[PDB]
């Protein structure tokens, strides 16, 4: 059914754009995620001054986006606890000409300002999610570790095409290419001795 | 003249909910105005300020750079009924005038917001890609 695969910190998917380029006025990313860990990449897209960045960082979520001249980050938190608790949370990130979007379970914000510019949302450069290379650190990523834990549902998606990246590498692509080895499940992350 | 104008930013929770506007105004005299208001409703605490492009993104329990605050309005409004028994709603106007000093251009905005069920910082920079 869902499209699921556990991250153990040395495995990431890689998805190749640059026989492929990417563009359009508008954009959106979804996943869910679930972890036990503070610290780790959860998808990055765009070696270009355009990119997204989406992270935890010390069990926040972080958001950085360069969106052509300007760019946006952000850290999103529970209250009273983490996001790294073991339990499914739900992200959801839109970028257009003049708005970004972020939405992480009860939280929404939706900020945005007059541009007066010509700007292309897109990138070249390989789509990371789980992680990404060692030597290879990316454009506005906050965290240098790989992501430890379960992603769900990754989707990118804008005006042209629809990418269901956790589709693609659980079922396969010559695009799609998975390095070091992962279980297209959601393993007991107490346990991932 | 600028990159941008008509800020807006909308932040969401059931608990509290935050709307922001800010704008521009160039004097021609080597200085410009950022005018910010925003409004809340609910509980918990919202900020919203000019940065440099420095500015660290973190949480933080607390309250070179030519843009300073010249005034500050804040009117605040509090409901007082207990839910089960305690309880309360808030509503919040603010209105904020920073002058900057032209030379240097590169403004951030930073918003910081903390309610009962969530919190959430944001740094946007509107025109950083002119930066670097």
């Amino acid at each position: 059914d869902a499209s699921i695969a556990t991250f153990k910190g040395s495995e990431y998917f890689a998805y190749d754009l640059s026989q492929n380029p990417i563009q359009s006025s508008s954009d959106e990313i979804t996943l869910s995620f679930k972890t036990l860990q503070r610290n780790g990449l959860m998808l990055h897209t765009g070696k270009s001054a355009d990119y997204v960045n989406l992270a935890l960082k010390n069990g926040a979520v972080s958001l950085v986006i360069n969106l052509g001249s300007g760019a946006f980050e952000a850290l999103v938190e529970p209250v009273n606890g983490k996001f790294n608790d073991n339990a499914w949370h739900d992200v959801k990130v839109t970028r257009n000409l003049r708005q970004v979007t972020i939405s992480v379970d009860g939280i929404l914000t939706t900020t945005g300002y007059t541009q007066e510019d010509y700007t292309m949302l897109g990138s070249d450069d390989f789509f990371y999610v789980g992680g990404s290379p060692s030597t290879a650190d990316l454009p506005g990523s906050p965290v240098s570790n790989n992501f430890m834990g379960c992603l769900k549902e990754v989707v990118y998606k804008n005006n042209d095409v629809r990418l269901e990246l956790s589709r693609l590498a659980k079922q396969g692509d010559p695009k799609m290419k998975i390095h070091g080895v992962v279980a297209f499940k959601c393993a007991a992350l107490e346990v991932l001795f | 003249d600028f990159g941008w104008g008509d800020f807006h930013s909308n932040i969401k929770t059931v608990k509290l909910n935050l709307l922001i506007t800010g704008k521009i105004v160039d004097h021609g005299d080597g200085t410009f105005s950022v005018y910010f208001r925003h409004d809340s409703t609910g509980q918990g605490d919202v900020s919203v300020s000019l940065v440099p492009p420095t500015k660290i993104v973190e949480f933080d329990l607390a309250q070179s750079f030519n843009c300073r605050i010249e005034y500050e309005k804040v009117d605040k409004a509090t409901k007082n009924t207990l839910c089960n028994y305690t309880c309360y709603q808030e509503q919040t106007q603010s209105h904020v005038s920073w002058l900057c000093s032209k030379p240097f251009k590169v403004i951030c905005i930073y918003i910081s917001f903390y309610s009962t069920d969530y919190k959430l910082v944001q740094k946007v920079c509107p025109d950083y890609n002119y930066h670097s």
